[PDB]
RNA sequence: GGAGAGUUUGAUCCUGGCUCAGGAUGAACGCUGGCGGCGUGCCUAAUACAUGCAAGUCGAGCGAACGGACGAGAAGCUUGCUUCUCUGAUGUUAGCGGCGGACGGGUGAGUAACACGUGGAUAACCUACCUAUAAGACUGGGAUAACUUCGGGAAACCGUAGCUAAUACCGGAUAAUAUUUUGAACCGCAUGGUUCAAAAGUGAAAGACGGUCUUGCUGUCACUUAUAGAUGGAUCCGCGCUGCAUUAGCUAGUUGGUAAGGUAACGGCUUACCAAGGCAACGAUGCAUAGCCGACCUGAGAGGGUGAUCGGCCACACUGGAACUGAGACACGGUCCAGACUCCUACGGGAGGCAGCAGUAGGGAAUCUUCCGCAAUGGGCGAAAGCCUGACGGAGCAACGCCGCGUGAGUGAUGAAGGUCUUCGGAUCGUAAAACUCUGUUAUUAGGGAAGAACAUAUGUGUAAGUAACUGUGCACAUCUUGACGGUACCUAAUCAGAAAGCCACGGCUAACUACGUGCCAGCAGCCGCGGUAAUACGUAGGUGGCAAGCGUUAUCCGGAAUUAUUGGGCGUAAAGCGCGCGUAGGCGGUUUUUUAAGUCUGAUGUGAAAGCCCACGGCUCAACCGUGGAGGGUCAUUGGAAACUGGAAAA
C-alpha cells in the first residue's frame, strides 16, 4: 500500500484487467473463503478497469452505461 | 419526480379509486405473475401499504413526507389527526376539495403555471401550507380559460369547512377540519407505527 | 477606546445589525459587553429599532466615542438631546 | 519583508542611546549614595538629595515606574 | 418518549457471542444528472515555496525641493516670445518628529496543568487612548537628518567636513493625598487600612490653526500634573476536568525559616546561612495519547462518542535563545545572536522566512479563483474632507450537504402495434402509448426594474452652554450630494410538450417473480448459506418494489446492547465464591431523649456571555433560513427559614 505493509485481497467479477506490479485502489471487506484475506478492490476508479459484460449492478464492476 | 407514473397500477395494487386517473382489470395486480395468487401479508407491508397509500395521493415524496409528519410532533392534541389535516390543509388539496379539478394531479400543473393566487399573490409550489383567514383566488386574467370553467361548473361536493363563489371563483378557508369532514378515510394508528422502525 | 457599534448578524443578504457597546480592541463579530436596542434597515423603510435609552445614558456619561451612523438614529430616538441637554448644561 | 518599521528602528538606536545615559547617570549616582551612607560628613544630604531628584527627573520617562522609585527612595531616604 | 429478526441440535428451553435492519459524516469511490435559496470546502507533511497585495497615516507640528494659475517693467521684434525680476493661489512628496505596527487575520506542533470552565478573592497589583473634574500652562539654551561636499564599498550600505528647524532634546523656577519622618482620631479578614496636622522631593509645547483684532482678548484641538470612572491585563484560591499499577516510592532549591536583592505586585522568583522536612493507595511519580469550553452526533433517559465550520480562553510564528522601543511585546509581516535551508557576490562579504489572501509543487483516498470593490459595518491616522484595509461586503468552482419546483396536466381501450410468457385459450407492459384538449412553473426572446441594502460625514438655515462679543466656537432640523455587487434579483408580454431521468434489489431476515444460459465451473456473500444439467439466492431478459436528482458500497460513531446491567445483571451445576483464618485502613450500623445544622428541603439575590437546542411569534412567495421573546440549564457562590432522616455533641 501506500503506507507500506503487506495485505491480501479478492478482487470481484468476471476478467481481472491486472497482472504483476500494477497500482491499483482498495476497500474493505471480509470473505469467508478463508483468512488470508479481509479486503477486497473497488472496480473502476483506477487501473482495474471496469468490466461491461454486466447491465443490472453497473454502478458495480466499474460499468458505465450502455446504449 | 414528484410526478411522471401511470400512476393507476398502484390504485390496481392498493385496492383504492384514486390516483390516477379515472374509472374491470382492478381485480388483477400488476405484472407477469400479476393475476394469480402471490405472497401474503406481514404487518410491515400492511403499515407500509398504508404508507404509499396515502403517498402517491398528493404525489410527494418521503424527505418531505417526513419533515410533515414531525412538525406535527410538536402540537399538542391527537398525532395521527392533526398529519392529516396538515397534510390536506395543502395547497393541492383545498384547490381540488373545493371541486376545481377531477383530480389532485390537475391542481398541481394549476399552481406551478402560478394561475391561483393565494391572497392574490403569485405563487409557484403545491407545499404551500394553507391557512385560515384567508381567500384564493385565479389570477382574474384567466378565470375564463378551457379547463377551469369547464370544472368550476359542476357541483362536485363541498365541504363545510369550506366556502366557496362559483360566480368569482373565490374560496376561503374556514374551520379546522377533520377526517370526519375529510372524505378517502384511513387509519392512523398503522402508519404512525411505521416510524417506530 | 468604547465604541458602541454594531455588529451585523443575518446571513447573506438581509442584514440585522445589533446595536452594542464594546471596546474598539475587539473584533466587530466577537465579543461585547452588554446589548442595547437594536436597528433593521429593512421590512419597514424607515428602519424598525429598539432602544434602551435607560441606562444607554450609563455608558455615554462614563465614556464612549458613539459613532455617527448610530449617533443618527440615537438623533432619529432623539436621546442624545438629553445627552447634550446635562453635559453642555453645566 | 521590511517596509516602514526602519523608522522604528531608528528611533529605537536614538533613544536607546538616551535612556542608557539616564539610567547607567542614575545608577552611578546611587552607588555615590550608597557609598556615602558609611561616611560621616554631609557628603551625604547633597548626594542623596540630589540622587532622589534624579530617580524623578528621569522617571517620567522610562519603565520603572513610581512604585519602584517609591521603593528606591524608600530604603535610601532612610538609610542616612 | 422506548418494537425484533436470524443463527449451535435429530427436535426443546436457557446462558452465551456474531451479523442485519435506523440515524449521522468537514467524507472519498462507482453510476447518473435540470434548476434556484441557504451553509460548507488540506481532517494528511507544523513539508518546502516562485509571482502579486495583506499597515500606515498626519503639511492644520516641523525644515527643505518640485511646481506654476494670476499680476507686471524693459525686449531679440518672431508683438508674445519670454531673461531676470518674479506676485504667489491650489497641490505634491523625499525627510525629521507624534500615534499606530502588540489590535485585526491564521494554525493547533506543544501542554496533563489554576492551561480551560465555573464560583471567588486583591488590608499583596498595573492600565496609553476615552470621559468627568481641579490646577497649571514661566524662564533659558546646544545639537542633527534631509540638504551641500569628500571617501570607502561589486552590491548591500557605511563614514568624512559644514548647515537648518521643530509639539524634537536638555537645564532652572513653581506645583498638594504622590516618598521619608512625627503625632491625634477612626477601622478591620491577620500582616494592615482610612482621614487629619508638620520637615525634605519631581513637571509642562513661550504649541498649531482661527475670530474679534487693541494682535490684546478669547475659541477648537493639543501638552503636563493630580483624583476618579470605565475598559483591557495580572496573580492567588475551592471545585470538575485521560489511560495504564506488567509505573510504587519521588523530590535537595526540594520543603520551612532569617536577611538581602529582584520584580507593577506577593512568592525559593533568585542568591548567602540555620533546619529536615514535603508529597503518596483519597494513586505522588514516571509513561504513551491530546489543545480546552460553549456546543455537534446519537439515545425516550440516564448516558456514549467527537471538539469541523460560528463564538470565548490558551500556546505558536523556520528551530532555539536574549533583550531594546513601548502603556502594553520579550513582538505573525521588528531587531541581535547561533543553527538548518534557499539564494546573490568582483569571494571581501550580503539577502530571506505565507500555519496572511490567492496560487504552485509534495504527500494523500480527498478538499477551489494568482476575482471586483472599499457602497455598507468595524478598524487605524486626522481638524475634517480623505487615505490604507486580500478584515469584510460580494461574484466564481465542487451534487458536499439541507430545503424547494419540475422534467407537463385532463379526455383518451384497442385492451392497438410491439416485447415477454403461455396449460398456446389467453394474460402482461396498458390510459401506458397513439390521438384530442389546456398550460409554459422552468426555459428561448424582448422590454421595464435597474427594487431595496443609502444611513451618512463635509457643504447652508435657524437653536441652546459659555464668552465683553454664535465675530468665531461646542448642538437639533432642513435641503444638496454616495451602489462593487448589477444593468442583478424581480416584474411584464410573446414562443415550443418541444431541451430536462436514473440507481439498487426481488430465498428469509425485507416491501418486491417468471424464462433463458450456467452446471461444485464462472460467480455472490452482511448472516444462514446457493451452485455437480429444470438455480425464484450465480450471469442475461422481462416485470415488479423501494428510492429519488439523487442513489449503492467502503471507513468511522451511537443505537438495537439489559452484550459493564446506578435507572438495569449474575456466581449449586451454564464463564464466575479466593482453601481457610487473625485483624488494620475504609464502608455499614440497635433504642429513647435533648441539641446542633454540615448533608437534606424550601425561599430569595447574584451569576451561569452571545449564537445554538426546544416553545410562541413575525418576516424572506412557503420551507430551509434570519430575527424577536420566552422558557430551559450549575456538583455554583451569598443569605433567611424548617428538623422527621443521615451526620456531629451530650444524657439515658
Amino acid at each position: 500500500l501506500s503506507n507500506n505493509i503487506e495485505i491480501n485481497a479478492y478482487i470481484p467479477g468476471i476478467g481481472h484487467n491486472l497482472q504483476e506490479h500494477s497500482v491499483v485502489l482498495v476497500r474493505g471487506g471480509r470473505v469467508r473463503d478463508l483468512p488470508g484475506v479481509r479486503y477486497h478492490i473497488v472496480r473502476g476508479a483506477l487501473d482495474t478497469s471496469g468490466v461491461d459484460g454486466r447491465r443490472q449492478g453497473r454502478s458495480l464492476y466499474g460499468t458505465k452505461k450502455p446504449k | 419526480a414528484r410526478f411522471r407514473g401511470s400512476n393507476w397500477k398502484k390504485s390496481r395494487r392498493l385496492g383504492i379509486s384514486l390516483s390516477g386517473t379515472g374509472k374491470e382489470k382492478r381485480p388483477y395486480a400488476p405484472g407477469q405473475h400479476g393475476p394469480n395468487q402471490r405472497k401474503k401479508l406481514s404487518e410491515y407491508g400492511l403499515q407500509l401499504r398504508e404508507k404509499q397509500k396515502l403517498r402517491y395521493l398528493y404525489g410527494m415524496t418521503e424527505r418531505q413526507f417526513r419533515n410533515t409528519f414531525d412538525i406535527a410532533g410538536k402540537k399538542f392534541g391527537v398525532h395521527g389527526e392533526n398529519f392529516m389535516i396538515l397534510l390536506a390543509s395543502r395547497l393541492d388539496a383545498v384547490v381540488y376539495s373545493l371541486g376545481l379539478a377531477r383530480t389532485r394531479r390537475q391542481a398541481r400543473q394549476l399552481v406551478n403555471h402560478g394561475h391561483i393566487l393565494v391572497d392574490g399573490k403569485r405563487v409557484d409550489i403545491p407545499s404551500y401550507s394553507v391557512k385560515p383567514g384567508q381567500t384564493i383566488s385565479v389570477r382574474e386574467k384567466s378565470q375564463k380559460l378551457n379547463i377551469i370553467v369547464e370544472s368550476v361548473e359542476i357541483n362536485n361536493f363541498v365541504p363545510e369547512y369550506l366556502n366557496f363563489d362559483a360566480d368569482s371563483l373565490t374560496g376561503t378557508f374556514v374551520r379546522l377540519p377533520e377526517r370526519s369532514e375529510l372524505p378517502a378515510e384511513i387509519n392512523e394508528q398503522l402508519i404512525v407505527e411505521y416510524y417506530s422502525r | 477606546a468604547v465604541k458602541i457599534r454594531l455588529t451585523r448578524l443575518g446571513s447573506k443578504r438581509n442584514p440585522f445589525y445589533r446595536i452594542v457597546v464594546a471596546d474598539a480592541r475587539s473584533p466587530r463579530d466577537g465579543r461585547i459587553i452588554e446589548q442595547i436596542g437594536t436597528y433593521n434597515p429593512t421590512s419597514a423603510n424607515a428602519p424598525e429599532i429598539k432602544v434602551d435609552e435607560a441606562l444607554a445614558l450609563k455608558w455615554l456619561n462614563d465614556g464612549a466615542k458613539p459613532t455617527d451612523t448610530v449617533h443618527n438614529i440615537l438623533s432619529k430616538e432623539g436621546i442624545m438631546k438629553k445627552f447634550d441637554e446635562q453635559k453642555k448644561a453645566k | 519583508n521590511i517596509k516602514s518599521a526602519i523608522k522604528r528602528v531608528k528611533t529605537t538606536e536614538k533613544a536607546e542611546a538616551r535612556n542608557i545615559s539616564q539610567k547607567s547617570a542614575m545608577r552611578t549616582a546611587v552607588k555615590n549614595a550608597k557609598t556615602a551612607v558609611s561616611n560621616n560628613a554631609d557628603n551625604k544630604n547633597e548626594l542623596v538629595s540630589l540622587a532622589v531628584k534624579l530617580v524623578d527627573k528621569a522617571a517620567q520617562s522610562n519603565l520603572i515606574h513610581s512604585n519602584k522609585a517609591d521603593r528606591i527612595k524608600s530604603q535610601l531616604m532612610t538609610a542616612n
